[PDB]
């Protein structure tokens, strides 16, 4: 007999066999795309699909700007990046319609959240880029580095505390002469701090500029995160009270959502008509998607507010419509009959005759070559990069689906959006005027500059579908992949960890749909890590070490010895319904009243989210 | 960036702990026993004393015992938690399509696919006899259930029974209170109990109309022929469910009226289903769309009524739907309800609230009915008032100690507690279990506590135990002299019937191990963390709870070597002889021709030679 | 703080604040101040307006008041109210939500409440505001500011202040004031001003048709865009379209039908560890954990005549190989691991290094003298080969689902259940622990994880010199004995770096008795030497040591180490396909599916097919088989294996579709297609699964007529 795995399919529906097909939600360890061969694509790619449109140079940093928008209607379909201002404006302008006050009242709620927010909450992101050292540091050195670097030019906006001054300094010292600032440099080496300068046009590039990851593959610096805050903020607040917007969404009621939506299209559907559902993607939505469009959107939707909010929130948008892209490390030519390698720099890739590198990268810096910085940089004025508005993308997907019809046509759509995955649900009274409608939102999502997928997305009758990665089917609900528990322990410290780890697996439960014979078995491991780190196995074990030698006699010494702590070498009494109970509140009322004492002592020389009871086991590493 | 790797190697060192200066700091040994708690080093200019995660050991083994008053003080929203967990009830678990107290147990409350219900509790002490009754009743049922003869088994289960220090008998008969499994093992026991009609949690009470059965074949919204008895002709019954009442006039296969008072809305909830239920209403029977093939803990299938009971209390808007809607009239004393139990006039057909208070049916009525085999309880006039059916599926802890006095019940332990009380049942029976044994009688081997142990034993390897655990017991008593402490631990595994192979001879084990394993396992030739015992001190520790074995042991069973009764089939023989190989695996040893030479290793430097015979 | 305005301000109050101020704020309950402020406003809000009443014509009292309270509801319906009462009465409406509206003035009211000094903090407002709205302060001291005299009368404001009063005296007696905040500090920064940069940036970032960002502004804020969406679709052309088609079985074709290609060599072995050719040297113990190197160093000594073997009969080489070398590491590594030294350490450090390919790495040089000579060139990619069916995968995924007499799981307790989810969940496991507990692939996956484990932790400060980890395993039977069993041993390189993404060359001689001639294309990139034979039941079975040259690093040896997820995938798939049987019921199915029960039936699943014929099996093949599927797609995982699984997932659902009878239509199937097929190039577990899609499909498309 031949095993076939796929005949599970035979006798299990495919949304239930395929449940969680990766293990996994991060990049895997071999599937990276980083490197200047796809910084250098994603350029391309950007100005491929915007070729057709306007080209100029900036009067501010000498690139080479193109922009799609207002542009020629496509006349293939392949992916456009010619979104109408008139078409978005109209779609925006019946989304206000249908949500009385929801555009005043998300400008309204985020200005407020502006006001009241303080400069340290730009510590709370990942890797940021720093102009000071030209590299990716986290968010608070990179904070800190530019604070100091601003003291160094008279711009004090920081000291204030809140985040409005700080942002003002960040967009004055754009129009210093010159900005100065301590850079370090491993001057054997050693990394000292010097006083450098440069001049405004090259601070400038500097603060536009948008590094390549190697640890979303660009990074953005300080400069820009203040007013994306506040942008994602407002295009939140819109989301948040739109029926179709489901990337908040998480855990049980994602599901609820979903149900929610098939249900209610399947109500309205005509008495004897028929309703489609469209599984759908969205081809190079990054690199389709024109930060001017989105500096329109926020302006029509703070139309009602304070000039100065509008100006805040244009900020942002206004900074990504001029991005320099940060084409990365370079690339690398060898000799293999001398045997030798050397890496190019990229201000230095066209240093050499393009005969020399293979023909892809030939290609690639061919077309690159117009919108080339002679600094190892290039110009990306179209596109949007990678997920930094996410929030308003969605927005403006939601809007594509309130239009509901085109020609007062016998359809009606409706969908869900997560920002580029998106379901469609059409209401006619036949598959070809179903057919229709879906037609008709390809085209005005070409319009919009949203590009469906043709060779990814498609249909079947409602009752049946995918969104973000969960499969729905009659009421039932699947996940295609889950971020199972990662192996070890959180490493603060053995009373913390137990508390982590069972928050950990509590959460995915909760929120990841984890299933109870899962949890339990994710407990076992858990467990089994725990004691294999901290070396606290059972105290009835057979198990030779320094610690373990002193827990055996403590379990002999102990009676109560079902009050004890795991890392004690007591017995584990975690299952899913006391996930969110200290152990050692669940212990108490077992512990020993000495080994209570010992443990629970004021004055023990030890000490010195997740919920956790101060103890011995509260200790410290240095 | 790898913190667990970190805390790994960390861990591995030898004083990785920073320690604070002072008294208590001081308090803790230079070294114990030879191992290093804390380093004897004085930094330069830090004065930073570290030492080792033995030195926290060594702190909460013998250090200073600290006081301990008003801890939970300090922690009180956690002892809350636990306590509101504790006290909570847990109901039923259902598949397919908020008080901050219910968010914490949201993970164990609500799946993506199932549901969990979840009644918190807290500080509901007052009533704790009833309350342990109660618990006890519905614990005897369940037991009893699965039984042939549940009836047998249930009265000999609930005299044995006592809640804190009274028999269940003395409760039973004291408190008159109680639910459906109260009835059930009050007229088990063969005490009176109030005369109520049962369905589900419905208490009925007929104040006028008559009814017979028939059996007919019904149709249903899913689409399928169910053989149902049905109630024709006009009755009127007092309701109640909970703290709620009402007056409920049905005819065949229609409700007329139903006149109710407000309470509770899930009380009201359930009242109203039930009675919609009960009714037979056909309006009732096309709201099945879904499968009604639900099973009770016995595993059978319930009858239809029951099982429409069940179905549409998990899909009670499948019903509601179904069931149409009216207005209801002005009038001030009478109201309507919506499908939320809310004040709305677009009220439910057939049924109405009331303001005036309705007299409960609850009086004096104490009386003795007759209990049949299945525990079904049946008048003088031959109806059936209630049965099993009626029991509800409710789960909560005792508020007060209930102890059953019987090994049926042990299947109620945690495979640690089952096996504490086998062994201990066996060391207090150990002299006549011996004496019986020394006769060519294994009537033995079918004792109740011995039923109780092959719940934990694994299907699969059961009856391979008890062959080789009986094989061990007759080599032991027949061809060579017994050893107490192999005869205690091996008697429990010889309730199933011998699993031989083909060759005649039966499976050897190294060890035997039981459900929830990692630590519960007996081990045929060494010490166990769940069975031990000392040669020389004759001490039976079970579970670490040392017992003494004075007496009962024998002067011959010392000098006897372990390995006498290790393996099936084998005797020791020679000594340690280095010559046949090593330490031959048991697949070796079944393999083995018979009258053979081996060699085993009974524990860490105590090797032995055996010989086939 | 919660206490005092629990009892100095009524429910409604609070509530309504509370909302209000969660409106905007996500950590509401961290900042008390607010709360007070934003209840105190309320209140003078209510104040203000509660009483004040008037009538039709001009009676200054029916019900008509004369105040309209804007404040302490939701800002969707305030924002609402403001517009519509701003378009009745022709007026403006502000930029900002107001507190309240005067119906004798027709206009917006502002209301204030300041700590300092009322006419300092009514300049603010005035500044902030302007002449949008009229204000009303009043200050916790006697005093009072306000832009109307036919405004609030004395009665209102002696309520106020007297409200004042008493909160001012009861934070001052609570010792409560240091916590107050003005309003002030509410409203920080309006004065936010665009430079010459950023402006000129903002210019030339408005799309074709407009000048500068002015005219953009103007024109969204003025032009009405009615009928846009249309105009555009009616003048876009025709060729731009979906191209909806029908999906029936006959569109459905076989996916990459180049595997079925014989001109093309099929897929070699390229895993880390041999899987279901492994041969572990078995030595039993007392469950007493050991050193690595003791466990190899015993496991050696329990097999002296093969760690005796000093000649080499090489069987199989690889083309680049150099089979002197590699033998010269495996008697290092063994000598190295029999030694009496505590060390790990290769005796033979020098020879190693070129023994290893180490020595053959390129010299890095300036930028300057690269950039100068002519004949340095970038290299071209590396194209995966295209590569045909072979049949050691399916020969791999038949042994790897099998029962062994071993286990290598052995995991610890949890607290006993008293929920019925908790027992659901606990027979759940006991199933799928009895099912998968002595599969192959739960060995395999062990070994495995304990490989990287391994690898990893010798990563700490012995990167810089050559190590030999022993590929080691601790497995128990059905009797309860306890083996160590040694798989082979691996000479772990040294990377100069500690990236965290520099390749560590890892050499690896792993025992077999798999004859590398019986399937010669899968073993191209191993050579194998026979080093000796094995009695196990008195047969003799020749024992051969495949080695090999692979590469790792430390981000591998981590996801490695995760490979052990692969157990919880399969109770996640295992418990996914229970819920779904139970949903169509009202009851848990895991023993109905498992065992079955009186009115089900056990459940049968299709396994496979013998001669072209369906094969059916219980739930336990099916989950050793899920099993099985989940550790080969972890073992095999890459870039392609990831593209092909997440691309044929569409596929999928358009043929459950199909089955549905749902009526699927597709835009590009062989757009579609081609995405999928894409990643079939070198691939084993890729290739074979594209070969069970075809047979499956094949299947399918034959059920379908019946
Ligand atoms: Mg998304
Ligand atoms: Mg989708
Ligand atoms: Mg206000």
């Amino acid at each position: 007999m031949n095993i076939n795995p796929y005949f599970l399919f035979i006798d299990v529906p495919i949304q239930a066999a395929i449940s969680t097909t990766f293990p996994y939600t991060g990049v895997p360890p071999y599937s990276h795309g980083t490197g200047t061969g796809y910084t250098i694509d994603t350029v391309i790619r950007t100005h491929e699909y915007s070729n057709k449109g306007k080209q100029y140079i900036s009067d501010v940093t000498g690139c080479t700007m193109v922009d799609p928008t207002n542009g020629p209607l496509p006349e293939d379909n392949e992916p456009s990046a010619y979104a109408q201002l008139d078409c978005v404006l109209e779609a925006l302008d019946r989304m206000d319609e249908e949500h009385p006050g929801l555009f005043q009242a998300a400008s309204q709620n985020a200005m407020e959240t502006l006001m009241v927010t303080t400069v340290d909450k730009l510590t709370q992101g990942r890797q940021t880029f720093d102009w000071t050292v030209c590299r990716n540091q986290p968010a608070a050195t990179a904070l800190n580095t530019t604070i100091t670097s601003f003291r160094l030019n008279d711009l004090n906006g920081a000291d204030k505390g809140g985040l409005i001054p700080f942002c003002q300094d960040i967009i004055d010292s754009l129009d210093r002469p010159e900005m100065t600032f301590f850079s370090v440099k491993n001057i054997k080496r050693i990394p000292m701090k010097v006083k450098d300068k440069i001049t405004k046009v090259e601070y400038i590039k500097r603060a536009l500029s948008l590094n390549t990851m190697t640890k979303a593959i660009a990074t953005a610096g300080i400069q820009i995160r203040g007013f994306v805050l506040v942008v994602e903020n407002l295009a939140k607040n819109i989301c948040e009270n739109l029926e179709q917007s489901g990337l908040p969404v998480g855990g049980n009621e994602k599901k609820a959502k979903l149900s929610n939506a098939v249900a209610k299209m399947l109500s309205n559907c005509p008495p004897g008509g028929i309703s489609m559902t469209v599984t759908g993607d969205n081809t190079k939505w990054n690199e389709c998607l024109n930060p001017r469009i989105f500096l329109a959107m926020t302006e029509r939707i703070t139309r009602d507010s304070p000039i100065w909010f509008r100006d805040f929130c244009s900020i942002a948008p206004v900074l990504f419509s001029n991005k320099i892209a940060r084409l990365g490390k370079g690339f690398m030519i060898t000799s293999k009959t001398k045997r030798l390698k050397a890496q190019i720099p990229c201000p230095d890739l066209f240093s050499i005759p393009l005969e020399r590198y293979n023909e892809e990268t030939r290609a690639k810096l061919k077309k690159l070559k117009p919108f080339f910085n002679e600094e190892g940089t290039a110009s990306l004025s179209p596109g949007m990069m990678m997920g930094m508005f996410n929030m308003l993308s969605t927005v403006l997907g939601v809007a594509a689906l309130g239009i509901k019809n085109i020609g007062n046509k016998e359809y009606l759509w409706d969908g869900l959006q997560s920002s580029d995955d998106f379901a469609l649900f059409v209401n006619a009274k036949d598959e070809e005027t179903c057919m229709e409608g879906i037609n008709d939102f390809y085209r005005t999502c070409k319009l919009l500059g949203i590009n469906m997928s043709k060779k990814k997305s498609y249909c079947n009758e409602t009752g049946m579908f995918e969104f973000t990665s969960m499969f729905y089917r009659d009421g039932f609900v699947s996940n295609f992949a889950m971020e199972l528990p990662s192996f070890g322990v959180a490493g603060v410290n053995e009373s913390a960890d137990m508390a982590i780890g069972m928050t950990i697996i509590k959460n995915n439960m909760i929120n990841n749909g984890m299933g109870p014979a899962t949890a339990q078995t994710a407990i076992q491991l858990f467990i089994a890590d725990y004691r294999y780190t901290y070396k606290c196995h059972r105290g009835d074990s057979k198990v030779e070490g320094k610690r373990m030698k002193i827990i055996k006699e403590l379990w002999e010494n102990t009676k109560g010895r079902d009050g004890l702590l795991v890392a004690d070498g007591g017995p584990n009494i975690y299952n899913l319904r006391n996930l969110h109970i200290p152990e050692i509140v669940l212990k108490y009322n077992l512990m020993d009243p000495e080994y209570k004492g010992r443990l629970l002592h004021p004055q023990n020389p030890f000490v010195g989210d997740y919920d956790a009871v101060s103890g011995t086991h509260s200790w410290r590493t240095k | 960036k790898n913190p667990s790797l970190r805390m790994k190697w960390a861990m591995c060192s030898n004083f990785p702990l920073a320690l604070t200066k002072g008294d208590m700091a001081n308090r803790i040994p230079l070294e114990y026993k030879g191992i290093q708690l804390k380093t004897n080093a004085e930094d330069i200019g830090t004065k930073g004393q570290m030492c080792s995660i033995a030195a926290v050991t060594w702190w909460n083994t013998y250090g200073p015992i600290g006081d301990t008053e008003g801890f939970e003080r300090v922690y009180e929203s956690f002892f809350l938690r636990k306590m509101r967990l504790d006290n909570a009830t847990w109901g039923r678990i259902t598949f397919g399509p908020t008080s901050a107290e219910f968010i914490e147990m949201l993970h164990c409350l609500q799946g993506e696919n199932w549901r969990q219900i979840y009644h918190p509790g807290g500080n509901k002490l007052t009533e704790s006899r009833s309350q342990s009754m109660i618990v006890a009743c519905r614990k005897i049922i369940r037991r009893s259930i699965v039984a042939s003869n549940p009836l047998e088994l249930a009265v000999e289960i609930a005299n044995k029974t006592v809640i804190d220090t009274e028999p269940l008998k003395s409760c039973l008969a004291a408190i008159d209170g109680g639910d459906v499994a109260c009835d059930i093992i009050r007229a088990a026991l063969g005490l009176k109990i109030r005369q109520r009609q049962r369905f589900g949690r419905l208490e009925l009470k007929r104040i006028s109309g008559r009814g017979f059965k028939n059996d007919e074949e019904i149709l249903i919204g899913n689409g399928t022929i169910q053989k149902i008895g049905i109630w024709d002709g006009e009755e009127e019954f007092h309701v109640r469910c909970g703290e709620c009442r009402g007056i409920l006039k049905k005819s065949k296969m229609k409700l007329e009226k139903l006149l109710i008072n407000s309470a509770k809305k899930e009380d009201m909830r359930d009242l109203i289903i039930l009675c919609m239920v009960f009714s037979q209403d056909t309006r009732m029977f096309q709201g099945v769309r879904g499968e009604i093939n639900f099973l009770n803990r016995a595993g059978q299938l319930l009858s239809p009524m029951y099982q429409l009971q069940r179905y549409f209390l998990n899909r009670s808007n499948d019903l509601f739907d179904q069931w149409g809607y009216e207005e209801s009239p002005k009038a001030s004393e009478l109201h309507g309800i919506n499908e939320s139990m809310n004040a709305s006039d677009y009220t439910l057909k057939g049924v109405v609230v009331t303001r005036n208070v309705i007299d409960d049916f609850s009086s004096t009525e104490t009386e003795k009915v007759s209990i049949t085999k299945n525990l079904s309880l049946i008048k003088r006039t031959g109806e059936v008032i209630m049965g099993a059916n009626d029991v509800s599926e409710l789960e909560s802890q005792a508020q007060l100690m209930i102890t059953y006095d019987t090994p049926k019940m042990w299947e109620m332990g945690t495979t640690k507690e089952l096996v504490q009380n086998t062994y201990q049942w066996v060391l207090k029976n150990l002299v006549t279990l011996k004496a019986q044994f020394l006769l060519g009688k294994e009537d033995m081997f079918q004792w109740d506590a011995f039923e109780a142990f092959e719940s934990i034993i694994p299907q699969k390897m059961a009856g391979q135990y008890s062959g080789f655990a009986r094989a061990v017991l007759k080599q032991m008593r027949d061809q060579e002299v017994m050893k107490t402490d192999q005869f205690i631990k091996l008697l429990p595994f010889c309730f199933s019937p011998p699993k031989l192979r083909s060759n005649g001879e039966p499976y050897q084990f190294l060890k035997l191990v039981l459900k929830g394993g990692g630590e519960n396992f007996i081990e045929v030739r060494k010490g166990s963390p769940l069975f031990s015992y000392n040669p020389q001190t004759e001490v039976l520790t079970i579970c670490g709870r040392m017992m003494s074995l004075k007496g009962k042991i024998e002067d011959e069973e010392r000098n006897r070597s372990m390995g006498n009764a290790v393996l099936a089939g084998f005797l020791v023989s020679g000594k340690y002889d280095p010559d046949l190989g090593d330490f031959k695996t048991i697949e070796e040893l079944e393999k083995l021709k018979p009258g053979e030479k081996a060699n085993i290793l009974l524990y860490q430097g105590k090797p032995v030679k055996v010989v086939k015979r | 703080m919660d206490t005092f305005i629990t009892r100095n301000f009524q429910t409604t109050i609070i509530q309504k604040a509370k909302n209000t101020m969660a409106e905007f704020s996500e950590d509401p309950e961290l900042q008390p101040a607010m709360l007070f402020n934003i209840c105190v406003h309320l209140e003078v809000c209510y104040v203000i307006s509660d009483m004040n009443f008037l009538d039709e014509e001009g009676k200054a009292y029916n019900l008509r008041p004369q105040y309209e309270v804007i404040e302490g509801m939701p800002r969707t319906i305030a924002w609402m109210v403001q517009r519509s009462l701003a378009q009745e009465h022709g007026i403006e409406t502000p930029k900002y939500l107001a507190d309240l509206f005067d119906y004798k003035t027709k206009r917006f009211i502002e209301v204030g409440i300041t700590k300092g000094l009322a006419d300092d903090y009514f300049w603010k407002k005035k500044e902030k505001l302007g002449n949008s709205m009229e204000l009303m302060i009043f200050s916790y001291n006697q005093d009072y500011s306000l832009s109307n005299e036919s405004s609030l009368d004395e009665e209102g404001k002696g309520r106020v202040l007297s409200r004042l009063t008493e909160l001012q005296a009861e934070l001052s007696l609570k010792n409560l004031w240091q916590v107050l905040i003005g309003e002030e500090d509410v409203e920080k920064g309006i004065d936010f001003k665009l430079g010459q940069t950023i402006s000129r940036l903002r210019d030339i970032s408005v799309p074709a048709g407009f000048s500068n960002f002015e005219g953009m502004r103007s024109y969204i804020d003025n032009i009405d865009p009615k009928g846009a969406i249309e105009r555009n679709l009616a003048r876009m052309s025709p060729l731009v379209s979906v191209t909806p088609k029908k999906l029936t079985w006959e569109d459905l074709r076989p996916i990459g039908p180049h595997i079925y290609n014989h001109e093309l060599p099929e897929v070699p072995y390229n895993a880390f560890l041999l899987m279901s050719d492994e041969l572990g040297l078995a030595n039993m113990t007392e469950g007493k954990s050991k050193k690595p190197k003791t466990l190899a160093k015993e496991c050696l000594e329990k097999y002296s005549t093969l760690r005796d073997q000093t000649d080499p009969i090489l069987i199989m080489k690889s083309e680049k190989a150099n089979e002197n070398f590699l033998w010269k590491l495996w008697r290092d590594c063994v000598n190295t691991i029999s030694n009496e030294e505590m060390s790990n350490e290769l005796q033979k450090t020098n020879y190693a290094k070129w023994a290893t390919g180490d020595g053959l790495t390129y010299q890095k040089i300036m930028k300057e003298v690269a950039i100068d000579d002519e004949t340095m060139c970038q290299e071209e990619p590396k194209i995966p080969n295209k590569c045909r069916v072979a049949a050691w995968v399916q020969t791999e995924m038949n042994l790897l689902s099998t029962l062994t007499s071993k286990r290598a799981l052995d995991l610890p307790e949890i607290g006993p259940d008293v929920a019925p989810v908790e027992h659901v969940g606990s027979e759940r496991r006991k199933y799928f622990v009895n099912e998968i507990n002595y599969c192959k692939a739960s060995t395999v996956m062990m070994k495995y994880v304990l490989f990287h484990t391994s690898l990893l932790n010798e990563s700490n400060a012995s990167m810089g010199k050559y190590k030999v980890i022993p590929i080691t395993n601790r497995v128990v039977n059905e009797k309860g004995e306890s083996f160590d069993m040694l798989y082979g041993l691996a000479v772990k390189g040294q990377s100069h770096l500690r990236g965290d993404t520099d390749v560590v060359t890892v050499v690896t001689f792993e025992f077999s008795s798999t004859d590398p001639r019986v399937d010669s294309g899968k073993w191209p990139k191993y050579t194998v030497f026979r080093i000796g034979s094995l009695f196990v039941s008195g047969r003799e079975k020749s024992v051969y040591l495949y080695c090999r040259v692979n590469g790792t690093n430390k981000i591998q040896m981590k996801w490695g180490m995760e490979a052990r997820r692969c157990l919880l995938q399969s109770m996640q798939q295992m418990e996914a396909i229970v819920e779904q049987e139970s949903s169509i019921q009202g009851y848990d199915m895991t023993k109905a599916c498992f065992k079955g029960d009186r009115v089900n039936s056990p459940k049968t699943f299709s396994i496979g097919t013998q001669e072209g014929k369906l094969v059916k099996g219980s739930f336990g093949k099916a989950l050793r088989v899920i099993f099985t599927k989940c550790l080969m797609h972890y073992v095999f995982g890459n870039a392609q294996l990831e593209g092909f699984s997440a691309e044929s997932r569409r596929l999928l659902l358009l043929i459950q579709a199909l089955k549905d009878r749902k009526g699927p239509w597709v835009f590009d199937l062989e757009g579609m297609y081609s995405g999928i097929e894409e990643c079939i190039s070198n691939n084993p577990w890729v290739i074979q699964s594209a070969y069970w899609f075809n047979e499956w499909l094949g299947f399918e498309k034959e059920g379908s007529k019946v």
